[PDB]
């Protein structure tokens, strides 16, 4: 896997170059947002159970056929698998946010997901609604201006939303 | 690639865990070190042409056979001399990468893994590179944290060769 730093280096090595002063400044800007990124990782992690539960509760309320008998999330083993999948996808979103690169999410998590559900009979597009409901909740917990030093997190917030969006467009 | 952040993520993933304050304190250590690392990366890069050429010359003085002995592995020809400074410029460029990510990952991945096989097949002596790397360390002109952490990576290369 790569982080935001490694990613730049690996695109430079393939060209045989040293990083430019420009590239170095941009990575400095990333280091400048270091604490803010860790507050996002900390916050979503600290509420991870609640984000998962509340997301699944709202999915099953909107989409009652997944839980009716015969539904892909009917029976305890299937329900347990579904909540497990939601927790896994959140965990690897928080990895990508920590490292400031999507490698780990694509490589370890998303890769081959859509074909797994296709083989299983699991409705990918319902999986994607679940991911979206976890997105809104997480952006709201990470953006809470209480009990933190005020500042601007707007790029970070954009970067986070993209990793969820990358998860949702993968399975759907 | 091995960096403090991909190490921390790998440990959590290996245990199927979310990240904890443990892994955050690793990010905190990396982000605070990154000023000296990056300031060192900029410095080496500014000098890179001249350190590489000076380091090649330092080898050719320590080991004058390398310029007078016959055979494609020696710098007794124009191509050999070009190949030699090209090689040293690769070591130096890897060490700047290592500064940028804060760990040995670029060295391991691009340079160190395999190098024994290459040195034996092409009959290149490790001792030529250890000499070039001791020059670089004596001449890069860094001080303080920048120098301590650049030297760390140069000494890692040296120890992989010895
Ligand atoms: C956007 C994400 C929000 C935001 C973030 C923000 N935080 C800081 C400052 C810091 N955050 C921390 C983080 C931690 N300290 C710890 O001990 C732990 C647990 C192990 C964590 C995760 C730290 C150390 C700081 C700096 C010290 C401080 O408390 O200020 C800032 C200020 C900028 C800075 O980096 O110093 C900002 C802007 N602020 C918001 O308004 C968004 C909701
Ligand atoms: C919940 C939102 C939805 C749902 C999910 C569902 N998933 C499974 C089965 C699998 N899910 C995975 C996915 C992964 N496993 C991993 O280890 C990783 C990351 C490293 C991922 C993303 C896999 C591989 C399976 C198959 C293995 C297994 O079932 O344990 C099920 C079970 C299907 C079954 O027939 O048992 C279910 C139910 N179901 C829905 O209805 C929701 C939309
Ligand atoms: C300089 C200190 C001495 C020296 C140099 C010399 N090197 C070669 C040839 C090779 N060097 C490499 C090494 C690398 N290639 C890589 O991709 C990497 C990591 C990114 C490194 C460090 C390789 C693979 C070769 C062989 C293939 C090639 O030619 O590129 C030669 C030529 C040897 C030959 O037999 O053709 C020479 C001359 N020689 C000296 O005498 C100097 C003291």
């Amino acid at each position: 896997m790569l982080d935001a730093f490694a990613k730049v280096v690996s695109q430079a090595d393939a060209r045989g170059e040293y990083l430019s002063g420009s590239q170095i400044d941009a990575l400095s800007a990333l280091v400048a947002d270091g604490n803010k990124r860790m507050d996002v990782v900390n916050r979503i992690t600290g509420n991870s159970s609640t984000i998962v539960a509340n997301a699944a509760r709202s999915l099953f309320a909107e989409q009652p056929q997944l839980i009716a008998p015969g539904g892909n999330a009917y029976t305890s083993r299937r329900m347990a698998a579904c909540l497990r999948d939601m927790e896994i996808i959140l965990r690897y979103v928080t990895y990508a946010i920590f490292a400031g690169d999507a490698s780990v999410l694509d490589d370890r998590c998303l890769n081959g997901l859509k074909e797994t559900y296709l083989a299983l009979g699991t409705p990918g597009s319902s999986v994607a609604v679940g991911v979206q409901k976890m997105k809104d909740a997480a952006l709201a917990i990470a953006g809470d201006t209480n009990g933190i030093t005020r500042g601007d997190c707007a790029s970070l917030m954009a970067e986070v939303a993209s990793y969820f969006d990358k998860a949702a467009s993968a399975v759907a | 690639m091995k960096t403090p952040l991909t190490e921390a993520v790998a440990a959590a993933d290996s245990q199927g865990r979310f990240l904890s304050s443990t892994e955050i304190q690793t990010a905190f250590g990396r982000f605070r070190q990154a000023s000296a690392s990056l300031a060192a990366a900029k410095a080496l890069t500014e000098k890179a042409s001249s350190l590489a050429s000076g380091a090649a010359n330092a080898v050719y003085s320590k080991f004058p056979y390398t310029t007078s002995q016959n055979g494609p592995n020696f710098a007794s020809t124009q191509t050999g001399k070009d190949k030699c400074v090209r090689d040293i410029g690769y070591y130096l460029r890897m060490v700047t990468y290592c500064l940028v990510v804060g760990g040995t990952g670029p060295l391991d991945d691009y340079l160190i893994g395999g190098i024994a096989e290459i040195n034996r097949t092409f009959d290149l002596s490790p001792s030529w590179y250890v000499e070039a790397l001791k020059y670089i360390k004596a001449n890069h002109g860094l001080s303080g944290d920048p120098a301590v952490e650049a030297n760390s990576y140069i000494d890692y290369a040296i120890n992989a060769l010895s």
